[PDB]
């Protein structure tokens, strides 16, 4: 077999974070959302299962899954953090997924609110048959 | 263009 | 438009010349053979239309078409040449084809004959679907 087949796609992983009018009761004191997306409106679900946002310990029910888009999760709270998110790809072989370490970070009040993209592009080598069709239907 | 016959010759190094 | 893909394939061009045990009557010395394959039995006929091979215009009838497999030329002559070789692909759209400048040469009586292997490595991003299949069958 004398062929070879390099699939690249690219992610979009982000977060929002504003400094809320008036502190929860439990003293959360912003308000965030943070996504994994296709550019331009693409739809990655063709090959993706889902998006796991790992939320720090602190928050009830940390193991946030999207089965489905939009593949976010949003929240408030009083600090940033490093938020493991694990984008599961529909396919049986490795690569099973991917793992970004996200910096989930807020702006103190007196500052801009975040709005904050991080591009991301996995390559995948010689992908099966299936997975090809489905990378690149994206 | 042209096709090449179909001649067959001898193997040779 | 998330997904990309860049297709590899892989040719051998060569040739193999021997110093005839005695000249032809036109004054020819040397047989020699020129083609172009996959590697390793591969089946490049899946993306390959037909092989042109241009000999010197003093050959009769010099350029010389295969459409299926063996892609090659077997003659006999003199002198060494530069082979222009043209690979067209079972394709819709640029490219439709490559061009090789193949240096077939001849070595002389008293030394071995000559065996030459020169690899190529083709690279299609984003062909179409259709093609892209093509490609990846061989
Ligand atoms: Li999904
Ligand atoms: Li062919």
């Amino acid at each position: 077999m004398a062929s070879s087949c390099a699939v690249q796609v690219k992610l979009e992983l982000g977060h929002r974070a504003q400094v809320r009018k008036k502190p929860t009761v439990e003293g959360f004191t912003h308000d965030w959302m943070v996504f994994v997306r296709g550019p331009e409106h693409s739809n990655i679900q063709h090959f993706v299962e889902k998006v796991v946002f790992h939320l720090h310990e602190s928050f009830p029910r940390p193991k946030r899954v999207c089965k489905d888009p939009p593949y976010k999760v949003e929240e408030s709270g009083y600090a940033g953090f490093i938020l493991p998110i694990e984008v599961y790809f529909k396919n049986k072989e490795e690569p099973r997924k991917v793992r970004f370490d996200y910096d989930l970070f807020l702006h103190l009040e007196g500052h801009p609110p975040v709005n904050h993209l991080r591009c991301e592009k996995l390559t995948f080598n010689n992908p099966t048959e299936d997975f090809r069709r489905k990378l690149l239907k994206a | 263009l042209t096709k090449p016959t179909l001649k067959r010759k001898k193997p040779f190094l």
